[PDB]
This record gives structure tokens, C-alpha cells and sequence, in this order.
């Protein structure tokens, strides 16, 4: 690690890994970003400079979700490469496996912001492959430090899920997930299958439920078994719902409902082809 | 200490061999997963 | 699956998994098993003639472990080959992912039995590699459905751990592990943990719990984690151990002592070299 | 309905082949994952 | 029978999925020989 | 083989080998080609149209030699590559090993034409890697069949190897050579080194050879080794030139007087770069 | 200088390791050369 | 190199190439050999004192076929291992190419010897792979330097044949072949096919040649090529023999009658199987 800290907007970020900004960029000790657009510096005086010659208050894409002061913006890699490859460059600071930064035409970026009178503050992002051999609905996954906490992880994933219902399709996050990123869809997926089996009158396969939320089978099952609902035969292991695991889980701390939530009518957003 | 020239242009000729390399080895992955799919299925 | 059921002393037990017995044996519905040297046969008539032939009543090794009715005894491959490849023939029956079951040589097996009047009956074992690259201490591990749910598993697992303690060495099962697999470790090596934790006076590293138990610091840390003992600062996770959670997980059904326990008085062995 | 010979040579003799069939893929196998570990890390 | 089109252009569109063709064997040439040169000299 | 049969000029060629012309072109029995551009067509109507709408009358290049009748154009395959495309595709009828027929950016062309009043009708070629990681100072060459056996091939060589000099380069031609390409090679070599050795007043090694004539050692030394002038010293191969072994391969069939040669003076050529 | 040990013994003991040497080179280079031929065959 | 001379029987032999001698007698500068057993010595003494230790007159075989004071030994690889191995890194001294020294067993050795009232005196060998994937009648082929260019050479590669035609199988030495090598069997070849196309009253296809001499189809064809009894017509190569080629290169130096044929009814051998 050569850059420990950087300066974007008004925040002192400590950097958690290393990430190969360019040249002689990646081995300065601090680095200056801006917030919008998200071009990094060297200097300060270049940055204090910059703020007054910067021609961007939000992320350079589409708004499509906004309720209240959350906003998400969908940026396209082909459309504003400089962007994206920057943001996956700030990104690489807090994900140990992220290997891509520069290759951004085949990616689809979705940037969650906090909207006031100046602006749309970046909050965290999810990146996204357009075309996905393994069925990936999100590649990386963050939530920049000074807003960790506060449910915004659990609405991106909700999010990234979103999407993929209005696409009619199944979607898993790019393996293998990191601690914070396990704890983090587990707590998700929980949430989503304990609200639908405590709700649905009628029979449910693990079909059904992958059909109606977009989470993949093996996600589906390993979510199920970590609630104790799944029980086995010689073997095989088969679904094994009743009221009351139901009822313990939803009073568990394995049950939480996301600060944060997804409101569908507050998205604004046509799937593609 | 010294002013920085922050326009596009810049960030793409310092990014572009940088993209590059990126794309070779996607491609060298690519082909090393398929080679290896092929020779352990048999 | 086309041999879905076997004979074996005095037990019906179905198949969960196909097993590769050799030429028109693969074929056959049922399959009749002597109890104690293991050898399969096509028909009834065979069985019922082999029994008053047979000239074993315990598996052909040393008793390194008696306490009770329990004994487990040592199986070295190279010395009896036939009776390995059997057991691992008959093994393969109940383990999906088992691999090897000819190549005997290179392993040594470790068989559970009850023993009465009769003899020693299998109830189960563990087979593991002399030299292994991986460092595992367990190759396969299975107790033989009609023994299944009485603790015997977990008392394989603590004994292949004492193997381990009394060769200076840290081991690991083979992975992947089955969910069968996985419930019976995790259970082991919470009761082991939190045991240590609970008695311990003095400040604990990973490290130091890794070389009092031989289980590896891989195991250890996402044992801890699942006992909500482990706290995340900059990605990294650290050990956070505190007198309220040790507590609290002793209550819960995350902590439960095994009903069959290794006694280290009882074991009569010798390391190997 | 007929006899089997459950004598220690009978059973030698169906899996000596085998036994031989495990050690060859064996070897492929180690072979394989070396060629893999050289071609990946460089 | 026909009378057919012999501009540049119709020409142009017929050899180009081609000429893509050619260029991704030839890279997968490329990457082949440099692997096999590798496992054999060590 | 499909197409076995072309019409190009006033010729009708018999093919020797398959081609793959895209699409419905691969599969007629003859096919009509413009002897100035090298267009194909499926039909003779089209063909009879197109000579009086073609705008060549020569290859799209520099015509970088001429004396008397003979003519050669150097073709980038950057620059023209429709043409060089269809070059390739009519010169795999009668080469067994071309592999490259769309990927013509790479490679530069050399034309050899026979010019009169009506234009430069082409007589053959020979196709050059501009960056060759074996050094190939030729990769395909050929002589069309109508003018085969008048000198025109050994005339290629020769220029290739005249550019080679110009270069201050060593040259080979791709490997492997067919039966005809190594006949005219072997000749060629045979012809320039018994040159040298019958004038040269001096001591020789294979290096200086080498430098003189841009042929590899390789082939200097496998040629030597046709011509008896290399003995055998414990295995290693040592050069023996007498007077007595050049005058008497000077009279054999070994030697041979090319019909037509490169005359230095008339190539207008400068090197790249 | 010194008196040699010339029984067949002798050698057998100095030959029997680089005898175990080649036979396990000739089963690389089997397995290297039947990979090569699956993965350029396709 | 390290081992550059040899003293074996009364011969001091300068060696050509490195030969991997084990131990510390791969770095002396001499070695002794013994020359009926083959063993190898670091010191004079221990070899003067083997002379009247040695209880061998004869390689460690069959006498397969003896003529004059010529005869020819039949060494299994697999038998006389010890024999075989120490022949082996002799050979070496010799080939640049010998891959295999100590993996003997797959091997059958031929032993060319001079008798006289001592013994049987190595001239040289060839060894065979019992077992031959690509058809290979010979894998390595040797004279020993004193003995050379006497015709030794080409009765070993005669010899191979003769094996080869009692076999009813075709055969090829093993590529590639050193300039000495393919001297040797162009010359053998040349001879054999002359003798045919010049006595043979009828119509011969290249597929007979090779079933009366087990010479393969690619050998006759580049034989015939040399000999100029090959036309070319569409790429494809077409035998074309004349009384006039055969006539004058019967008088040529392409011509030569080996000065030690193999005599067919002094052959004593049964083959295997
Ligand atoms: C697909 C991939 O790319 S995997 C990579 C995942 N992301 C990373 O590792 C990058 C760095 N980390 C992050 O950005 C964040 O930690 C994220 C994206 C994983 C989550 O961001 P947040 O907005 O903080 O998550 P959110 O507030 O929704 O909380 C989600 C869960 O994680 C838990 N969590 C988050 N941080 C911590 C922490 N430091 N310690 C313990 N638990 C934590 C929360 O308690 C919550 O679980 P709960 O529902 O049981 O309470
Ligand atoms: C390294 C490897 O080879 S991985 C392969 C693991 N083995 C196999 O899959 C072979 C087939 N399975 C088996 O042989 C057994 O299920 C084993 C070996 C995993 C465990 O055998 P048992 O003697 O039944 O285990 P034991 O009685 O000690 O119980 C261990 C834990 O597994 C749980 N368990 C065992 N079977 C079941 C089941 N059918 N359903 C739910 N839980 C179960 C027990 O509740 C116990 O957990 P707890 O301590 O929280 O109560
Ligand atoms: C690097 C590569 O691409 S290798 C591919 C070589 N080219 C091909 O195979 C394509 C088809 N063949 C050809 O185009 C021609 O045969 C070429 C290019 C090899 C030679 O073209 P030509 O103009 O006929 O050669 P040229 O008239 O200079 O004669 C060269 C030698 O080949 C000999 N030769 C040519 N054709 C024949 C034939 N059909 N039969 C016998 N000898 C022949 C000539 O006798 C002459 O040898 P000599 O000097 O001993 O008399
Ligand atoms: C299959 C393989 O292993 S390939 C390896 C071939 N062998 C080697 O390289 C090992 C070292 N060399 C040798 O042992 C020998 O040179 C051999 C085996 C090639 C031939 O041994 P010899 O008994 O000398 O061969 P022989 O006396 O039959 O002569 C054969 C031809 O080679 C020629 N020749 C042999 N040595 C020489 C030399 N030093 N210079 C020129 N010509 C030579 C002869 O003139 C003869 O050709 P000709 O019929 O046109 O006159
Ligand atoms: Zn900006
Ligand atoms: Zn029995
Ligand atoms: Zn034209
Ligand atoms: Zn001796």
C-alpha cells in the first residue's frame, strides 16, 4: 500500500487496499478526488482549484430511482469511460478482489447518491457486466466508509435485485464474496424469504422463490439452511418450512428489516433491448 | 506545488495502454479457462 | 444407481449414492456384506455359508482406542488392501465426492466399532492420507446410517483431531465438505472453542488456539465468526472476544457438548516415524 | 442361487486392474494441476 | 444469369466477419505456442 | 475441392488446390477473375461488364522495379487490402499450406508483372510479414501456372533476398517448403554461393556468407552440404571448399544460370523506417 | 589409485534411481504431447 | 563436455558429445570400459585387474545371425538390463539426440561384432523399441568411431530391415536423423530401390516397393526424388522411372553397392510372438 487516504469532497478516507492508480499517482501517500466527477490529484491546490471549475454536480448518467433525497444513476462504461475507469480506481481502495479498472466499455455502473442543494453526493455503487457468462447482477459491490452502516449496503444489493426482476431473470453477485459482502446479502435474503413465507397461502417450491425474487436456487438453499429450514434424506436435503421457525426467525437477530428500502413506483427505469 | 492539467484527454492517454493491458489478459483468461474445461473433461 | 440397497450383518440399509463395485456386482439391486472383514457378494446363499467361514470378528488392525463397547482400531492399507478397498466400496454407498477406492496404499483407516460377545461392529471410520500436501488429517469421514445421530461423528472428527495433537501437527478435512460434513465440524469446533474460551486465564492469539486444538487457523476464524466473536476494521477482521458472548452461545443451541467424547487416558497408540 | 468364492485372491484379481486404473488418472491429475499452477503465476 | 456487384464495399462486407475470424485463431495460436513453450522448458 | 477451375485475363487456370471464397463462391465449379484488380465472380455476364468499368491496369502500388517488360509493385495490405484479400484467395488454389487469406494488414505485397500496351498483368508474387518474429523474408511465393518454368519463381527469390540486403537483415522463407519451393530455393542458393566461391580471393566463413548474401547460415550450410563441401569431423559439420569440387559443380546440373535475373540498378526501392 | 567394486550390484544400486528418473520424464512428456494434441484439434 | 576419451578393449576413442555417466564418473576426463561386459571405470588399475576378472567373450544374447567373422547379438533390454544401461551411455558418447539411458526394459539391442579366437568384439549396435507407437525398426543406430566408414553403418540399417521384412511390417528409423544418418540410409535406400527398378519385370506402385523392402512410402518417395525418378504435376508428385535414370545413376555416385551386405540364409532369428 503506497496510497493510505484520500480527500473527496469534504471527507479524510483511510484507504483499506491498494489500487493502481497510474504513473506516479500510485505512489503518492494522499490523493485529492472530486466528489462529481471523480478525476484524482496530486496536489491540493489543483483540487481547491477544480471545485470552481468543475462542470458536474451528479454522476454523468440517467436518474433512475428517486424518493426522498436518495437518487441512483445509471452511467454507462462506453458512454463516460473516464468516469467509471476513475470511480473503479477509488473503488479498488476498499475491495481486496476487484481486478478490473480500466476495461470499463462492457460495464454498466449504478451510482447511489445523497441529493441537496449543491448536489448528488456519491454514497456507494454497484458495477454490472451487460453481458454475464455466469449470470452475475452485480460484479463489485460498495459502500464508501463514511456512510457504511446505515442499510445503504442492503438497499444497493435490494437494488441490483430490482433490475433483475424487471428483466424476468435469475442473478447471483460475482464470486467470492468478501466477509462484509457475505453478511450483507445473507442479511438480505433472509429478510426477502422470511417476508414471503410468512405471508404466502399456498405451496412454494424453491422453483417459485427463485422466480420471485431473482435470487438463484443455490442462494435460495443455503439462505434456507442457515434458518434452519431445510432437514435431510439420505443425503439430499429437501425443504422443511413450518410456522414456527418462521415465527422464532422473524423475532431473531437473523431477522432485520433494511433501514433503507427499494420503493418500485420511485423507479424510473425501461430494461434494455 | 504545481497545477494539474485536469482535462479528459489527459486521463485517456495515461488510461488508454493502461485499458489495453486489461483486454489482453481477459482474453489470455479466457482462453486458459476454456483450455483447461476441455482437458479435464474427457 | 443401480445398487440402491445392502445387507450388512443384521442391517437393511439403503443406498444414498452409487458405488463402483467392479464388473457385474455394479449391476446387482442388493449387495450382501460381511460385517467384519467387509467382502460383498451377489446372493443370499453365499452370505448365509460365510458367515460360518469367516474367520474375522474385528477389523484386521490394532485396537488404539478402548473405552466401554467402543474400540476403534488401525487399518493400514498397504498391510490389508482387499479389506480397504472393500470398506471404501461399501464407503462410497453413503459419500458423494469419494474419489478413490482402490489406490489404498497410500492411507491408513481408522474404524469405529461396538463391540459385544460377537465382535467389534462397524459403526463407522475416517480414512486419511500418510503424506498429504494439503495437510489434511481426514480424507472421508462417515457413520453408517442405521448408527447416524448418536454423536459417533462427532467423536471420528475429536478423534482424528487427538491423532493430530499427538503428532504436533494442525489438520483440516478434505475439502469441499458435505452439509452433513460441514454441520457436524462446525458443531465440534464450537464446543472446542468455546470450552477453551471459557476456562482459559491469559491472553489468546489465533495462533496459540490453533496449536492447543490442531485445528487450522482457516477453521478457527470462520468458526469464530458464525459465534459472533470476530469484529471488522478496514476489511480486516479481528478477534473480539468478550465474557457475554462466550455466555450467551454456552445457552444456545450453538454450543452443545457431544454425547460420545474421546477419552486421552483410553487412547493406547503410537505416532508413526 | 449359486456359490461364491469369497477367497482373498478372487477379489485381488477384480481389483488389480482398477487399483492400477486409480494410480494412472492419479498421475494425470498431478501432472494437470502443476501444467495449471506453471501457466497461471508467471 | 445475374448480373452481380463488384463494388469495394460489397466486398468489404463479405471478408470483414472473416478477417475478424483469422485474427482471434491467430492470437489463440499466439497464446498456445507461448504456453507450450513454457511447460516443456523447466 | 469445389472450385477447380478459374478464368482470369485470357487464361483458364486449373486449380490445384481448395480456396475458401466466402459463401455461394466457394462452391462453383469455375470462377471469373479481373486480371488487374483480382475480383471474383460467379457469372460470365459480370465478367464481360467489368472489363470495361475496371479502373486498373496495374496493382494498387509503387512500382518499385522495372526493366524491359518486367515490373514489380509493392502492395501494403493496409492500404489495399480488398485487393491483397482477393490476391490471397486465388493464390491458396495453388499453395497447400497458406493459412492467411483476410488478415492482410500485417503483410506487404510484392506484385510481379509483365507490362505491355494494355497494362501490368501479374505473373505472380511473393507475400512479406512487415514484423516477423522468425525472420521470414518471404512467406508465400508463387508463379502463376500459365508462366511456371520460364524462371519467373527463382526471380522472386532472388528479389526477395535483394530486399533482404537493402535491409541489412538475414532472410528465410517460411518453413515448411513444398516440393517445388524447396527445388527452386535449393537452386537459387546453389547458384549464388557457387558464384562467390569460383571469385572470391579470400578466406570465407559461413558468416561472411551470410552477411553477403542475406541466406541464412542454415541454408548456406545445407546447400554446401548438397554440393559436397562440407566433411564430417566427430559429428560436427566443418566447410571443405577445393577449386576442384567448385569447377565440377559449376558444370552439373547442380548449377544453373538463372533465366532471368534482378539487375540491381533497376530496383527503386528505399527501405522502411 | 583405488580398487573398484565392479558387481553387477553396484551398478544396479547407481542405475535404479535415474532408472526411476526417465520412466517418470517419459510419462510427462506422454500426457504433455496427448494434451497438445486434444487442444489444437478443435 | 567433461568425459572427452574412452579406452575400451585396445582402442583409445575420443568422444564427440556429453554422456551423463552418474555419480563422479561423469566428471572424470578418461574412463575405461570393459569390452565384452560394457562396465565403466574412474582408475587403470581396477580395469587391468577386470581383464582377468571378467567372465563375458560375447554381448549377453542370442547370436542371431553369423557370417564370416561377422555375427550379430540379439541383448533384451529386460534381461540384461545392467548390460544394456552401460552400452547406453557409451552410445551417448556418440549421439547428440540419445534421450534414453537407464529405461531399458522397453528396449531390444542388436549388437554388431567382429569374432576371432578372444571373442566378440563390439563394432557397434542399434536398439529398437519393442513397442513403437510411430513404427520406428531402429531408435538410435552406432559404429564406434575405429570401425567406421567401412560399411558397417549400412549393414546395421540393412539389417534393420531384414527384421523388419520377417516382421511383415513396415519401418522408419527414428526421427530426427543426424547428417551422418541420413547419409547413411539415403545411401542404403538409393541402393535397394536401383536394384529393384532395374530387374523388376512389371508395374510397380510405390505401396509395393514398400511391402518388398519395408522401406515406408515417405522414405521411397524423397529416395525417389533425389534420384530424379519424380514428376510434378498440380502440386502432386508422380513416380516417373525410366531405363535412362535408372541407367545413369547405376553409374553415379548416387550408386554404390555396400561393401557388407546382409546375407539372408545366415540369418538364424525367429520373430517374437
Ligand atoms: C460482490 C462484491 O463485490 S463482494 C464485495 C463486498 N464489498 C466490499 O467488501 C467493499 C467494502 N465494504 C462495503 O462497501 C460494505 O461493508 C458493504 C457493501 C458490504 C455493506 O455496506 P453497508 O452500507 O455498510 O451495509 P448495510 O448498512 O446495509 O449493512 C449490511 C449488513 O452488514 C453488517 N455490517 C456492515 N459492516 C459491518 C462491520 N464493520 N462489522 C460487522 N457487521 C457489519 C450490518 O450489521 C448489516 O447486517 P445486519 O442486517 O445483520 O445488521
Ligand atoms: C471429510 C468428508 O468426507 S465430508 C463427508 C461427510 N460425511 C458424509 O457426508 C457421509 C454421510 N454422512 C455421515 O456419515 C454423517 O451424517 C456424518 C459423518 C456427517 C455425521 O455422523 P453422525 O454420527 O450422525 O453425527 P453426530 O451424531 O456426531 O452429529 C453431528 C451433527 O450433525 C447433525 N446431523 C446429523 N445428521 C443430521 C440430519 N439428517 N439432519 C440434521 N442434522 C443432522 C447433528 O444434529 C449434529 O449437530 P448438533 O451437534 O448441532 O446436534
Ligand atoms: C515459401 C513458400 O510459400 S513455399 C511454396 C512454394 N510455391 C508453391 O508451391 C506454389 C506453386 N508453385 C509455384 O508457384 C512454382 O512452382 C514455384 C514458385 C515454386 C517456382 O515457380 P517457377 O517460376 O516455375 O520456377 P522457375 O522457373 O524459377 O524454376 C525454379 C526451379 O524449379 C524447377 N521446377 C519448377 N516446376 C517444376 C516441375 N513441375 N517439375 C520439375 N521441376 C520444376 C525448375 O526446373 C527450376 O529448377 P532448376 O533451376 O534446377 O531448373
Ligand atoms: C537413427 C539414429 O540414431 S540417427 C544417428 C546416426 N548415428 C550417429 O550419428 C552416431 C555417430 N555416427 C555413426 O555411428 C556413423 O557415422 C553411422 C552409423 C551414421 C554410419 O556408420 P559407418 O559404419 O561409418 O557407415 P558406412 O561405412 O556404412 O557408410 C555409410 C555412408 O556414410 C558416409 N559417411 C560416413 N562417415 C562419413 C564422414 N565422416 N564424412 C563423409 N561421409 C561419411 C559414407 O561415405 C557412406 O556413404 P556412401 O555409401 O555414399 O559412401
Ligand atoms: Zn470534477
Ligand atoms: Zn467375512
Ligand atoms: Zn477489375
Ligand atoms: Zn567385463
Amino acid at each position: 500500500k503506497y496510497v493510505d487516504k484520500i480527500h473527496i469532497g469534504n471527507y479524510e478516507i483511510d484507504a483499506w487496499y491498494f489500487s493502481p492508480f497510474p504513473e506516479d499517482y500510485g505512489k503518492q501517500p494522499k490523493l485529492w478526488l472530486c466528489e462529481y466527477c471523480l478525476k484524482y490529484m496530486k496536489y491540493e491546490k489543483s483540487y481547491r482549484f477544480h471545485l470552481g471549475q468543475c462542470q458536474w454536480r451528479q454522476p454523468p448518467g440517467k436518474e433512475i430511482y428517486r424518493k426522498s433525497n436518495i437518487s441512483v444513476y445509471e452511467v454507462d462504461g462506453k458512454d463516460h469511460k473516464i468516469y467509471c475507469q476513475n470511480l473503479c480506481l477509488l473503488a479498488k481502495l476498499f475491495l481486496d478482489h476487484k481486478t478490473l479498472y480500466f476495461d470499463v466499455e462492457p460495464f454498466v455502473f449504478y451510482i447511489l447518491t445523497e441529493v441537496d442543494r449543491q448536489g448528488a453526493h456519491i454514497v456507494g455503487y454497484f458495477s454490472k457486466e451487460k453481458e454475464s457468462p455466469d449470470g452475475n447482477n452485480v460484479a463489485c459491490i460498495l459502500t464508501l466508509p463514511p456512510y457504511q452502516r446505515r442499510g445503504y449496503g442492503k438497499f444497493l444489493i435490494a437494488f441490483s435485485y430490482e433490475l433483475s426482476k424487471l428483466e424476468s431473470t435469475v442473478g447471483s453477485p460475482e464470486k467470492p464474496l468478501s466477509d462484509l459482502g457475505k453478511l450483507s446479502y445473507r442479511s438480505y435474503w433472509s429478510w426477502v424469504l422470511l417476508e414471503i413465507l410468512r405471508d404466502f397461502r399456498g405451496t412454494l417450491s424453491i422453483k417459485d422463490l427463485s422466480q420471485m425474487t431473482s435470487i438463484t436456487q443455490n442462494d435460495i438453499i443455503s439462505t434456507l439452511q442457515s434458518l434452519n429450514m431445510v432437514k435431510y434424506w439420505k443425503g439430499q436435503h429437501v425443504i422443511c418450512v413450518t410456522p414456527k421457525l418462521v415465527e422464532e426467525h422473524l423475532k431473531s437477530a437473523q431477522y432485520k428489516k433494511p433501514p433503507i428500502t427499494v420503493d418500485s413506483v420511485c423507479l424510473k427505469w425501461a430494461p434494455p433491448k | 506545488d504545481i497545477l494539474e492539467n485536469l482535462d479528459d484527454s489527459v486521463f485517456s492517454k495515461r488510461h488508454a495502454k493502461l485499458e489495453l493491458d486489461e483486454k489482453r489478459r481477459k482474453r489470455w483468461d479466457i482462453q486458459r479457462i476454456r483450455e483447461q474445461r476441455i482437458l479435464q473433461r474427457l
